[PDB]
C-alpha cells in the first residue's frame, strides 16, 4: 500500500521505479486587474519524474500554452500529470519500465491509475514520506530550462550528479531530501551555503557543487543547522539549548 | 388470485412474503398464503426462530407454475417444488383453503408499495442473474456472492449482476481518461444502457432486484451492486430526462420501504452524499432527497 518510514529500503532495491511530484505543474502569479479585481497568470511548470535508485530525472516541462482555453486547471493538471507519466512509461522499453510508481500527493491516485489500465502490473503508491520535491524549482539550471521553454518539452538529468561513484543509492536519496528540506525552508540561506565558496564550481554537465567527501559533511552540517535555525525562527525555539536526539528527529519530523 | 401451500411446518420460522412477515410456531397447522396478486413477482422468504443465519427465499411467479413449499429435513431449509399435475395441485389448495390453514396476502387496496419496488422486475431476467435453469423459481440467500465479489468461489451458486467498475477499461476509453472518469455518460449510455442492458428497463430491473436482495436477505454484494447502479446515473452529466423521472420514483419507494433500523448497514454514506449534494443530478432527485433528508438526516 502506502510508502513510509518502515518500506524506506524498498526505494533502494533493484525493482524499478519512479516518484511523480506534480506540485510544480501548475504555477501561478496571482495579480490585481485594472478594474481592481483579481487574475491568475500561469508560468511555465514541470512534472518531477524521479528514479530514486539512479537518480534519473524526466523533467516534462509544462507550457503555458497546455492550459489555454481550458477550465479547471488544478484538476486538470494531474490528469495532464498523468497522461504524462503513461506517455514516458510507454516511451520506455518492456525492461526499463518501472514496477512502481510513487506519487507524493494522494490525489495523483485516481488520475494515474485511470491512464495506466493498460499496465495492470505496473502498482500506483501514495507516500507517506513528506518529500521536499516541491523545491526542485529552486535548483538555478531546472528552473532555467523551464522558464526559457517556448513548447512542450522532456529534458532528461541526472539528480545526483556523480555521486553514485562514491556513495550509495539511499545515501544520495538522503543527500538530495537534505538538500531540497533546506531549498524549501530558507532558499536564499541554502543557495548562500552551497555556492559562497568561489572556489568550489558546478560542472557543465552538472545541478550541484564538485565537493569532495569532506566538503559534503561540512555542507550537510550547515544544511541541517539551517533547518533548525529555521525550525528555531519559526516556533521561537532556543535551538543552541537542543540535544542531538532532539535534534535528529525534527529534520526526519520534516 | 394465486396461491402457494406448505407441505407443512416442521420447524418454527418466520416467513416474509413480499415486504409482509409473520412466526410460525413448530408444527403450527399452517399450509400456505393465499390470494397472492397475480401481474408481479414475489419473494418468499425464510429466517428459521433457532438459526437466524439460515435466511433464504425464492423468486417466483405463479404465472410459470404451480409452486409449493416443504421441508427438507435433510437439508434443513423450507424449499420450493413445482407441482406439474394441475389437478392435484388445484385438489390440495381447495383441502387447505376450504380448512382455513393458509394466511392471506394482506394488501391494502389502496397501496402501490409492491408494484412501485418490482416495476421493471422480470423472472425472465431474475433467472439470468440467478442461473438455476431446472427451476421457474430462483434461489437467494444472505451469504450467496457476486461474479464481482468472487474476481476480487463457487460459480453455480453466484449472482450474476452486471458487473460496474468505474476504473476499468470498459468504463473508460482510451484517450478520454479524465472525460470519461469525471462524467460516466459514455459508460452508461454507450457501454451499459445501447451496449449490456438494451433498455433503461432492463437497468432498472436489475437496480431493484439487486436493492430487494440486499434489503430482504442482507445480501451485501447485493447492496454494493444497487449503490453502483445509483452512482452510475448520478456521475453521468448526460441521462435521459424519463431515466431521472424514473430513477427519483424508484429511490423514493426503496427509502420509503427499508426499516430504520438497517438504515446504518444497508445505505452508503459515500455514495448517497455524493449522489444528493455533489453529482451531476445533486438537483434531479427530489423526491428521493426529501424522503432521505426527513427519515436519514444523520447520515447525510
Ligand atoms: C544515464 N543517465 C540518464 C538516463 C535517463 C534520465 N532521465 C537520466 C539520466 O541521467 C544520466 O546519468
Amino acid at each position: 500500500g502506502a510508502m513510509n518510514s518502515s518500506n524506506y529500503a524498498e526505494l533502494f532495491n533493484n525493482d524499478i521505479k519512479l516518484f511523480v511530484d506534480d506540485t510544480n505543474v501548475y504555477r501561478v502569479t496571482v495579480h490585481k486587474t485594472f478594474e481592481g479585481n483579481v487574475a491568475t497568470k500561469a508560468i511555465n511548470g514541470c512534472i518531477f519524474t524521479l528514479n530514486p535508485k539512479t537518480g534519473h530525472l524526466f523533467l516534462k516541462i509544462i507550457h503555458t500554452s497546455v492550459w489555454a482555453g481550458q477550465k479547471r486547471l488544478s484538476q486538470l493538471a494531474k490528469w495532464k500529470t498523468a497522461e504524462e507519466v503513461s506517455a514516458l512509461v510507454r516511451s520506455l522499453p518492456k525492461e526499463e519500465q518501472p514496477k512502481q510508481i510513487i506519487v507524493t500527493r494522494k490525489a495523483m491516485l485516481d488520475p494515474l491509475e485511470v491512464h495506466m489500465l493498460d499496465f495492470p502490473n505496473i502498482a500506483i503508491r501514495p507516500t507517506e514520506l513528506r518529500l521536499p520535491f516541491s523545491a526542485a524549482m529552486s535548483i538555478d539550471k531546472l528552473s532555467d530550462v523551464v522558464m526559457k521553454a517556448t513548447e512542450p518539452q522532456m529534458v532528461l538529468f541526472n539528480i545526483y550528479d556523480d555521486w553514485l561513484d562514491r556513495i550509495s543509492s539511499y545515501t544520495a536519496f538522503s543527500r538530495l531530501t537534505l538538500l531540497l528540506r533546506a531549498l524549501k525552508t530558507n532558499e536564499e540561506s541554502a543557495k548562500m551555503i552551497l555556492l559562497s565558496d568561489p572556489t568550489i564550481t558546478i560542472k557543465s554537465y552538472h545541478l550541484w557543487p564538485s565537493f569532495t567527501d569532506e566538503q559534503w559533511i561540512t555542507i550537510e552540517s550547515q544544511m541541517r543547522d539551517l533547518i533548525l535555525t529555521e525550525y528555531g525562527r519559526k516556533y521561537n525555539v532556543n535551538i543552541s539549548a537542543l540535544t542531538q536526539t532532539e535534534i535528529k528527529d525534527i529534520i526526519l519530523g520534516q | 388470485m394465486n396461491t402457494v401451500p406448505f407441505t407443512s411446518a416442521p420447524i418454527e420460522v418466520t416467513i416474509g412474503i413480499d415486504q409482509y412477515s409473520f412466526n410460525v410456531k413448530e408444527n403450527q397447522p399452517f399450509h400456505g398464503i393465499k390470494d397472492i396478486p397475480i401481474g408481479h413477482v414475489h419473494v418468499i422468504h425464510f429466517q428459521h426462530a433457532d438459526n437466524s443465519s439460515m435466511r433464504y427465499g425464492y423468486w417466483f411467479d405463479c404465472r410459470m407454475g404451480n409452486f409449493y413449499i416443504q421441508y427438507d429435513p435433510k437439508d434443513g431449509l423450507y424449499k420450493m417444488m413445482e407441482e406439474r399435475d394441475g389437478a392435484k395441485f388445484e385438489n390440495i389448495v381447495h383441502n387447505f383453503k376450504e380448512r382455513q390453514m393458509m394466511v392471506s396476502y394482506p394488501k391494502i387496496d389502496e397501496d402501490d408499495t409492491w408494484y412501485n419496488l418490482t416495476e421493471f422486475v422480470q423472472m425472465d431476467k431474475i433467472r439470468k442473474i440467478v442461473r438455476k435453469d431446472e427451476n421457474q423459481f430462483s434461489y437467494v440467500d444472505s451469504s450467496m456472492t457476486t461474479v464481482q465479489e468472487n474476481e476480487l468461489s463457487d460459480p453455480a451458486h453466484s449472482l450474476n449482476y452486471t458487473v460496474i467498475n468505474f476504473k476499468s477499461r470498459e468504463a473508460i476509453r482510451p484517450g478520454h481518461e479524465m472525460e470519461d472518469f469525471l462524467d460516466k455518460s459514455y459508460y452508461l449510455n454507450t457501454v451499459m444502457l445501447q451496449g449490456i442492458f438494451k433498455n433503461s428497463s432492463n437497468y432498472f430491473g436489475e437496480l431493484q432486484f439487486a436493492f430487494l436482495n440486499a434489503m430482504f436477505f442482507g445480501n451485501y454484494g447485493s447492496s454494493l451492486q444497487w449503490h453502483a447502479m445509483i452512482e452510475l446515473i448520478c456521475s453521468s452529466a448526460t441521462v435521459p430526462k424519463h431515466m431521472l423521472d424514473k430513477l427519483d420514483e424508484i429511490l423514493y419507494y426503496q427509502i420509503k420501504t427499508l426499516p430504520e433500523q438497517y438504515s446504518d448497514i444497508l445505505l452508503n454514506e459515500r455514495v448517497w452524499n455524493i449522489c444528493l449534494y455533489s453529482s451531476f443530478q445533486k438537483n434531479s432527485l427530489h423526491n428521493t432527497e426529501k424522503i432521505m433528508e426527513n427519515k436519514y438526516p444523520e447520515l447525510l
